[PDB]
């Protein structure tokens, strides 16, 4: 696991020592080329996972998550320095610092053996981002939102510090192998109940569980591009990965602890989708729409069955890839035309062909049309739901006729119709614009023709 | 001709250099979980004439 | 003065095809812009789609699929070429099992 | 004094109401009188009277805070037929917490206390129930 | 005042330190407490305007109370053993006037009133000392007594400090009752754990003298004692603000910065105890202290305040006089994490 | 490509065997760990939790102008 | 709340007593020495930084002297932690030997004849 | 309804609102020893009586 | 806390001043020295836990 560890770090000193105008380009070769390096972790052995030593391993479940965060970190590097080339260098090189210590962290924490590592690694997650959304947001409210992003996150978290000290006191080990061989049911307790939310809530608050998800649209909505791309699609699965990796010494109390963290999820993600509906921000839309996704996924973790982690798994890396080639599509436009307002900019398919296509392409993969990955995870979730119960597809039903009406919607909205009259600098796009949307879009339908990498472990 | 040059490439060599030390050091951690090589009930076998360790 | 401040105006943005009609959106330079371009494409197209997807199709097979459908052919034709039932309800041997003496 | 927390919880939960009513008023009167008097010692109420009078309010509200929740966990715990229960706790803390909100004339005040108190009651019968320690001994 | 005279005071204060800390007997602790105050006074006021005096008086006041309040302890205990020796009293009563004497002393809630008052009304170097070496000798005399205090008046104390301190720095704008209010809070995290493990408290007040020794030597660098001041520093030292806001980071207690350690090994150690809920309230609370870190960080770092015209002649100046230390401070405030199993070196 | 980049699976496999190992022995040992804390910390009959006594190196055996000390 | 300081026949202030020179010395590649040496290397960078020096290359002399007290510092370190640390497992060890009826060895039963619980998940 | 006001009012803006008058509570002391003072006699009163008897 | 300078150097700063026991001028015996006597030799070097029992 060091050979991908170490290439990160020396990512730092390579681009402190760049010259003032090859910064991007040395960062993006070198982020590539670690990416294509932590491409061979998908060889995974079926029986169990693979342990390089006592301080990391690799699953199927954490390798798919760490291609896409190795993956995304150019992405974010292509996506940044249009709007940042009137900064000074040490000002670029510090932003190109806080991406990679910000993936060094993402890497450490899907791979840690032990639960006190990976708390240390996923709070330590939240540095990086704090100050990319509050120094180099766009507008005043980003300060309101990094003080939500950070306050929702810990007072969710510190009572799973305290959880986790207490389980290793009492039964003498945290590290996740022992967890899952020395598995002992959790009685039916006023203690165990409390251990069982401490243990939960934090996974709950970081995905964001409906009721619990007001900082997301500040976060998501206030941020930087390369903040908006890392937040929707890596930083939303901590919470998942969490939550499968913390169920196993959980059970049998989660058959009676989930049931208002499903009806949660469900009707939230009914309102989220109709939120939607009536959003005059087109960065907001996306946001809720990640929140009724990630809802999805909490029902699809909290019914504990095999199809339910395969489809949560597909989900989760679906909609991380979905989420931020829809978050670049959004800031193309609102680098042409400095506003968020979706109908301000209108019948842009007459204007930009290609970025079209590619916001058509989105769109539909948004929708979980057939046989995207995006579909096949759903389907899974929607089927162990139906196992567990016949009455949520239902709701299942719903929330998918919703999905489809406001992603339509948003590419009405935004491609068709006739063009606003007075506004007249919208250039061509620019090849960088297209060649991120490409390298987004073309891993999604690539991973159609190979489903089992991303289905995760009980595949 | 080539000093110039160096001088301002190389910061190319950083990243596989790195690389290259990770797996050196991936190795050296594998060298410290021994105990059970050759030694699992399901894996136990007999050495060929020649070899010294079923795995390294 | 009535003014609360003395602030530089907002500037306005300047358009990179202006100076350069074909300037690929990767920096003010045409040189580092074509360069960027370049390494860009390369890199990613070429070496990490292709030559990543080709490696990903390609890999062996640990998870051992094959393995189990040999396996499972070589059980289902020992089993039917004795009539001994497919499958056990039973996963492991009742004789290894000491179940508690009395149940009432 | 927690001679009288002892005199509250020697009772038993769906007995005797009026004794454990009287426990929890008497609890609540010290609790208000404390509080008087750091308040009078912190910010002077410029006049004897006006002190007398802040002392008054405050013990009389938290007497009658303690005297609400006593009374009505106890006739719940009675009535239900369901002791070491903390649902008659949680009942109790959002009648207190009613009865606060009318003493400061306030329906914000008085839901907030409502739901507060009465998750904090419950709680604390459930570290009853269980034996949760606020000052843990130094065992280890 | 002569520089002799301020490095003669400067060591005697260390020496009652130093005598609190090396005696046996009890009249020899509280000879050095005497000693401590009384080459103290002067150094609050070394800068002479009313708020120093002020200040001085306040201090004397409060440790002069404590002090009584220690002797009349002492002599209870020798009266119902005649003993000299510190091990552990052998009265509950004496005990209890030893530990209000001593949280009078810290200034540890109910008793806090002093600490943000006097530290406002002097400089910033007697602040430094008074925040960070005035802790070490009823810190070691609680330790030495540790197995005698009573556990429900000494966690009282410390929770009570630590919500007190998180409120207090709530409404703060100038930097030195921040700092006051930091310290109150972080002294009732320190004596949270006393009863349950001295080690835990020593490491605690290592990292926070640090933390401390770090944010101060900051704020002397750039000559600030508000938030609008420290503001601007960015137009003329933005190194310094950008340490400013990782060692803020830091004291927030926000992994995997240094700050995060003592918190977690004292929770973790409480709970070895059988003790759940009171360090969650300890950690929820220390939220309020991570609130107002942000704001100051907010304010200093990560945006940019308006600025004056007569900065530009500052921009051609450098400092004359450098700290030594702070470099080295800065890395232990922040970049320690990884060394954590040292602490066993601390028992 | 598993010549060239992978090994067989009973490397690994042996590997989890010494981790697991590793692990519970560490496991065993910090309950026993706690165990024996509590044990001293209740007793005072071990090396730990020692707290200082008056030395008996002190008191002066000598006659003290009285027959009765 | 005081474990370790009252051990018998511990002298005052030694940091290292006699007994610890039968453990092995940490080795001099060990990577908490780096760590240290590392954070030498940083707090270098940081005065060049303040003093308004080239961070990387002006004072070279003192870096190479923050990173060499911090190695030398941190070897001692080291040492005392793994010392106090074999300590702890001695006396663990000690006191268990000593008192077999605290820590009584009871038979272990296979799972065929331990009878669990079954949970379905549905 | 819900997102814009009443999930913001229940969770954020409680908290908000209870820790700004809790800060204006605690903080806004009139700087007089007197005050302070007797609140110490106050403490120790208590700690005597509602700690010291309980042992 | 409490760093024992005197007994690294067999110094005797205070040592000499903390028991009814020990040494006193002209040899002038304390009002309870045997039962103090007898109660420091039954505790040494048993530890506090031990000695209050
Ligand atoms: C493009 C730019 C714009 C954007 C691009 C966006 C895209 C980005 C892509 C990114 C990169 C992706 C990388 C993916 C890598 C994939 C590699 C891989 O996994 O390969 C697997 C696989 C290789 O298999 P294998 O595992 O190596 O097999 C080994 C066997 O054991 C043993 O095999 P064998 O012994 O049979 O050997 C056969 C041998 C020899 O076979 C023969 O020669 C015999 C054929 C019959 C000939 C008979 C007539 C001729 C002879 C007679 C006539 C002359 C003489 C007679 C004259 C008579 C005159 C009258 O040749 C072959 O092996 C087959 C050809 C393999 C080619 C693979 C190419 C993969 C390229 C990967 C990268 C692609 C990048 C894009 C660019 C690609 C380049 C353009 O390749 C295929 O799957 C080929 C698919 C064939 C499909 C058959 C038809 C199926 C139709 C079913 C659907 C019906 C409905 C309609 C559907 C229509 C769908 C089209
Ligand atoms: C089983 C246990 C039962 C529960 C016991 C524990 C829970 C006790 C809860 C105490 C709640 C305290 C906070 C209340 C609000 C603040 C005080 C106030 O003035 O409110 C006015 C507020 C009305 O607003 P307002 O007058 O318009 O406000 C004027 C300005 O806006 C703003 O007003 P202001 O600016 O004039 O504020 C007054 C002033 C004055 O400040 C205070 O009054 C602070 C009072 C703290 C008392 C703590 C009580 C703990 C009792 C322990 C003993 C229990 C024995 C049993 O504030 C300050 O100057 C700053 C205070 C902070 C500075 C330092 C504070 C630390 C001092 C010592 C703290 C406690 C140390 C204890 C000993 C430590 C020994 C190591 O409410 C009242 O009128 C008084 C009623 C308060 C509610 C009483 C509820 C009692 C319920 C008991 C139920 C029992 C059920 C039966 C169980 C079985
Ligand atoms: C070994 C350790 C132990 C140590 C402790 C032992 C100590 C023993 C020594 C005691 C012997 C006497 C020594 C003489 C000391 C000299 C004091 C002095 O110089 O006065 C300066 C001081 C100020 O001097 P100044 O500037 O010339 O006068 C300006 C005006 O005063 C101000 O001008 P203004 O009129 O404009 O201001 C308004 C007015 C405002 O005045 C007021 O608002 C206070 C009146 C509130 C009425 C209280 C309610 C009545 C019923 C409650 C009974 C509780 C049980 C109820 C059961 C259920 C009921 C059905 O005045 C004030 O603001 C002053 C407030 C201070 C009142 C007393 C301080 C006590 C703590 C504060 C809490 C107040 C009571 C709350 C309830 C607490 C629990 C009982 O004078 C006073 O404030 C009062 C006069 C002093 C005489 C009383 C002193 C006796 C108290 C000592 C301790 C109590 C007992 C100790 C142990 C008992 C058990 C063991
Ligand atoms: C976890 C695993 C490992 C991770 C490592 C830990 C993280 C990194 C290490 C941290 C400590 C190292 C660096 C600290 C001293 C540097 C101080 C500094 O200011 O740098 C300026 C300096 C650039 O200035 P210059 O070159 O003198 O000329 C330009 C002018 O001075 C113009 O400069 P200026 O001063 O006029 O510019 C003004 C600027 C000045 O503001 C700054 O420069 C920011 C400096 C903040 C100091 C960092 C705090 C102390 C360390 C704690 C780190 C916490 C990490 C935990 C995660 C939390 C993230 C905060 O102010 C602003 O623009 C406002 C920015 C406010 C935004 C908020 C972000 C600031 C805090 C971010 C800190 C992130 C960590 C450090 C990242 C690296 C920074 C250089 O940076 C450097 O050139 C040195 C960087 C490192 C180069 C040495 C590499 C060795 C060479 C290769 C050998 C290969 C070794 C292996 C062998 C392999 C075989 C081949
Ligand atoms: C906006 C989104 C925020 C996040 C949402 C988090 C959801 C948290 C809710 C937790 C789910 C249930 C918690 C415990 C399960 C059962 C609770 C209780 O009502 O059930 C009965 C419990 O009986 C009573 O109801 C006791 C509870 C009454 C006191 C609780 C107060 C509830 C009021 C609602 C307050 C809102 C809480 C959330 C605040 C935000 C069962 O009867 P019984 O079989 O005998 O007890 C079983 C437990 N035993 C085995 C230990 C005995
Ligand atoms: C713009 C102009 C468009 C018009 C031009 C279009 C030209 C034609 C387009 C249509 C092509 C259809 C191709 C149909 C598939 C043929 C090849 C296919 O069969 O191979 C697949 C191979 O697919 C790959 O295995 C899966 C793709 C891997 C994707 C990895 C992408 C690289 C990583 C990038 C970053 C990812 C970030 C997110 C990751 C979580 C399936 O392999 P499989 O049938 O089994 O192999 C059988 C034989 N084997 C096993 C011996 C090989
Ligand atoms: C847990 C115990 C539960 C206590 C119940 C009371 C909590 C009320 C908080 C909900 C908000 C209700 C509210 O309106 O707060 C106001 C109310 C004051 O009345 P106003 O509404 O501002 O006056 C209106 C005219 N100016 O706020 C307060 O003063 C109380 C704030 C402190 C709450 C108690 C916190 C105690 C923490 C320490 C515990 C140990
Ligand atoms: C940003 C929003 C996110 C909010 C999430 C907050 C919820 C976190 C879950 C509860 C936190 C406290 C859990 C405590 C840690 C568990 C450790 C444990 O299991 O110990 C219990 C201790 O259990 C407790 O003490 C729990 C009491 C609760 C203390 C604090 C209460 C605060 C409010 C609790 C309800 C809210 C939690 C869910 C709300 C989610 C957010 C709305 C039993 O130990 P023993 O004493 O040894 O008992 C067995 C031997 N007799």
């Amino acid at each position: 696991m060091l050979k991908i560890i170490i290439p990160t770090t020396m990512l730092l000193p390579m681009t402190w020592m760049s010259k003032h105008n090859m910064i991007w380009i040395n960062a993006t070769v070198h982020s590539l080329l670690i990416s294509l390096i932590s491409l061979s972790l998908l060889n995974q052995l079926g029986e169990n996972s693979l342990n390089f030593s006592l301080t990391f391993f690799s699953d199927s479940l954490s390798a798919p998550l760490l291609v896409l965060t190795t993956w995304l970190l150019p992405l974010m590097l292509m996506a940044s320095q249009s709007h940042l080339s009137k900064e000074t260098t040490t000002r670029k090189k510090l932003y190109i610092t806080m991406l990679i210590l910000l993936q060094l962290f993402l890497i450490m924490t899907f791979t840690a053996t032990e639960l006190i590592l990976f708390y240390i690694l996923f709070e330590a997650t939240l540095v990086p981002t704090l100050i990319i959304i509050t120094r180099w947001g766009n507008q005043t409210e980003r300060l309101n939102a990094g003080l939500y992003f950070l306050f929702y996150t810990l007072a969710g978290s510190l009572p799973l510090l305290v959880a986790l000290v207490y389980i290793q006191n009492t039964t003498g080990s945290l590290n996740f192998l022992i967890i899952h061989y020395w598995s002992h049911p959790l009685s039916n307790s006023w203690s165990n109940i409390f251990m069982w939310l401490a243990c939960i809530m934090a996974f709950m608050v970081k995905m964001p569980l409906y009721g619990l998800h007001l900082w997301l649209p500040k976060a998501h909505v206030e941020a930087p591009i390369a903040g908006s791309m890392v937040l929707a699609a890596v930083l939303l699965k901590l919470g998942g990965y969490g939550m499968m990796r913390i169920t196993t010494i959980l059970n049998p109390l989660t058959n009676y602890m989930a049931y208002p963290f499903l009806m949660l999820s469900m009707w939230g993600m009914i309102m989220t989708s109709s939120i939607c509906l009536r959003q005059t921000d087109l960065k907001s839309l996306i946001a809720y729409s990640s929140v009724s996704h990630m809802a999805l996924v909490i029902v699809a973790i909290m019914i504990q069955t095999p199809w339910s982690f395969m489809g949560a798994t597909a989900l989760m890396i679906a909609h991380g890839l979905t989420s931020s080639m829809l978050f670049c599509l959004a800031n193309t436009n609102y680098e042409r035309v400095h506003s968020r307002t979706m109908i301000l900019a209108r019948g842009l398919q007459t204007l930009l062909p290609l970025m079209a296509t590619w916001w058509l392409v989105a769109s539909l993969t948004n929708l979980a049309l057939p046989p995207s990955i995006n579909l096949i995870g759903e389907l899974f979730i929607i089927t162990a739901s139906f196992s567990w119960s016949n009455i949520t597809i239902i709701l299942m039903g719903m929330n998918m006729m919703i999905t489809a009406l406001y992603s339509l919607y948003m590419l009405i909205t935004t491609q068709r119709g006739k063009y606003t009259h007075h506004i007249n600098n919208i250039k061509p796009s620019f090849t960088r614009e297209n060649a991120l949307m490409a390298l987004h879009i073309l891993p999604l339908l690539l991973l159609t023709l190979n489903p089992k990498m991303i289905l995760g472990p009980l595949y | 001709n080539v000093l110039q040059i160096v001088r301002d490439h190389w910061v190319h060599i950083l990243v596989p250099v790195g690389f290259v030390f990770g797996c050196y050091l991936d190795r050296r951690s594998d060298e410290k979980l021994t105990a059970f090589r050759n030694k699992s009930l399901l894996f136990k076998r007999e050495l060929r004439p020649n070899e010294e360790v079923t795995w390294k | 003065p009535t003014i609360r401040l003395q602030e530089d105006p907002d500037p306005e943005d300047e358009n990179l095809y202006e100076k350069n009609p074909d300037s690929h959106g990767y920096d003010k330079d045409p040189i580092v812009d074509l360069w960027n371009m370049r390494v860009v494409f390369f890199f990613g197209f070429s070496i990490v789609l292709v030559l990543g997807s080709t490696f990903v199709a390609y890999l062996p097979d640990y998870r051992m699929q094959e393995w189990a459908r040999r396996e499972a052919e070589r059980l289902v034709k020992y089993r039917e070429a004795n009539g001994l039932p497919l499958m056990e309800s039973n996963c492991f041997d009742p004789n290894k099992i000491q179940l508690p003496e009395d149940e009432d | 004094a927690k001679t009288l927390l002892h005199k509250y919880s020697d009772i038993p939960e769906g007995t005797e109401c009026h004794r454990k009513a009287y426990a929890s008023t008497s609890i609540g009167g010290a609790t208000g009188l404390i509080v008087s008097a750091y308040s009078i010692a912190l910010k002077p109420p410029a006049s004897f009277l006006e002190g007398v009078a802040r002392t008054g309010r405050y013990t009389f509200t938290s007497a009658a805070i303690g005297a609400i929740f006593g009374l009505t966990s106890c006739i719940s715990a009675q009535v239900r037929e369901k002791p070491d229960d903390p649902l008659n706790y949680f009942i109790g803390g959002c009648a207190g917490g009613l009865t606060l909100g009318a003493r400061t004339r306030s329906y914000g005040i008085g839901a907030a206390a409502c739901a507060y108190m009465g998750l904090t009651a419950a709680l604390v019968k459930m570290g009853q129930l269980e034996g949760w320690q606020v000052f843990a001994e130094p065992k280890v | 005042m002569n520089p002799i005279i301020y490095t003669t005071l400067i060591m005697t204060v260390m020496s009652g330190t130093m005598l609190v800390m090396i005696s046996s007997h009890w009249l020899l602790i509280w000879i050095g407490f005497e000693m401590n105050l009384l080459a103290m006074i002067p150094v609050l006021m070394k800068n002479f305007n009313p708020r120093a005096t002020e200040a001085a008086t306040k201090y004397f006041l409060t440790q002069a109370t404590a002090s009584m309040m220690l002797m009349m302890a002492i002599i209870i205990n020798l009266l119902y053993s005649g003993q000299w020796t510190i091990t552990k009293m052998f009265n509950p009563v004496a005990m209890t006037m030893m530990t209000m004497a001593l949280a009078m002393k810290l200034g540890l809630s109910p008793f806090h009133f002093w600490v943000p008052e006097v530290t406002q009304g002097i400089s910033l170097q007697a602040g430094l000392l008074l925040l960070t070496w005035q802790k070490l000798a009823p810190l070691s005399v609680l330790c030495q007594i540790s197995q005698s205090i009573n556990p429900n008046l000494m966690l009282t104390m410390a929770m009570l400090s630590i919500l007190i301190g998180g409120w207090g720095g709530l409404n703060q704008t100038q930097l030195r009752k921040i700092m006051a209010y930091s310290s109150i809070a972080h002294m009732g995290w320190m004596t949270a754990v006393l009863p349950y493990n001295t080690t835990m408290t020593i490491l605690n007040l290592l990292i926070y003298i640090t933390m401390t020794l770090a944010m101060f030597m900051l704020l002397i660098h750039s000559s600030a004692t508000t938030t609008l001041s420290l503001s601007h520093t960015w137009n003329k030292m933005p190194v310094i603000t950008s340490l400013m806001m990782v060692t803020l980071l830091s004291m927030g207690g926000l992994p995997p910065l240094s700050g995060f350690m003592p918190k977690w090994m004292i929770i973790q150690e409480m709970t070895k105890n059988e003790s759940i809920i009171m360090p969650t309230l300890m950690a929820m609370t220390a939220l309020l202290n991570l609130y107002f870190y942000m704001r100051l960080a907010y304010s200093s770092s990560l945006t940019m305040f308006p600025s004056t015209n007569n900065m530009k002649m500052k921009w051609q100046f450098e400092h004359t006089k450098q700290m030594k230390l702070l470099p080295t401070m800065i890395v232990l405030s922040t970049l320690v994490l990884p060394m954590t199993p040292a602490l066993s070196s601390l028992n | 490509i598993a010549r060239t980049f992978y090994d067989g699976p009973e490397k690994n496999y042996e590997k989890t065997m010494a981790i697991l190992q590793i692990e519970a022995e560490k496991a065993e040992l910090r309950l026993k760990e706690l165990e024996v804390r509590r044990l001293m910390r209740a007793r005072g009959d071990g090396p730990w939790y020692q707290y200082p006594t008056i030395d008996k190196a002190l008191i002066d055996h000598s006659p003290k102008t009285t027959p009765d000390n | 709340m005081t474990m370790m300081s009252g051990r018998p026949g511990r002298v005052p202030l030694q940091f290292l007593p006699n007994e610890a020179r039968s453990l092995p010395p940490p080795k001099l590649t060990d990577p908490r020495l780096v760590y240290m040496g590392f954070l030498g290397y940083c707090s270098g960078l940081i005065d060049n930084a303040i003093r308004r020096r080239p961070v990387v290359s002006a004072g070279l002399h003192r870096q190479l002297l923050y990173v060499t007290s911090f190695v030398f510092f941190g070897y001692y370190l080291l040492k005392r932690q793994d010392y106090m640390y074999a300590l702890r497992d001695h006396d663990m060890f000690a006191y268990v030997k000593s008192h077999p009826e605290d820590f009584p060895e009871k038979d272990k039963k296979t799972y065929g004849e331990i009878l669990e619980e079954f949970h379905p998940v549905r | 309804l819900l997102d814009l006001i009443w999930l913001e009012t229940i969770l954020p803006k409680t908290t908000s609102f209870i820790q700004m008058k809790m800060s204006i509570m605690v903080s806004n002391q009139k700087g007089l020893i007197k005050l302070y003072f007797l609140s110490f006699l106050i403490t120790i009163m208590i700690s005597m009586t509602l700690f010291n008897y309980h042992e | 806390p409490f760093f024992d300078v005197q007994k690294r150097l067999g110094l005797d700063l205070d040592r000499w001043m903390t028991i009814q026991s020990a040494e006193q001028p002209h040899k002038i015996p304390g009002r309870c020295h045997a039962f103090e006597k007898e109660w420091i030799e039954c505790a040494h070097g048993i530890g506090g836990i031990r000695a209050e029992k």
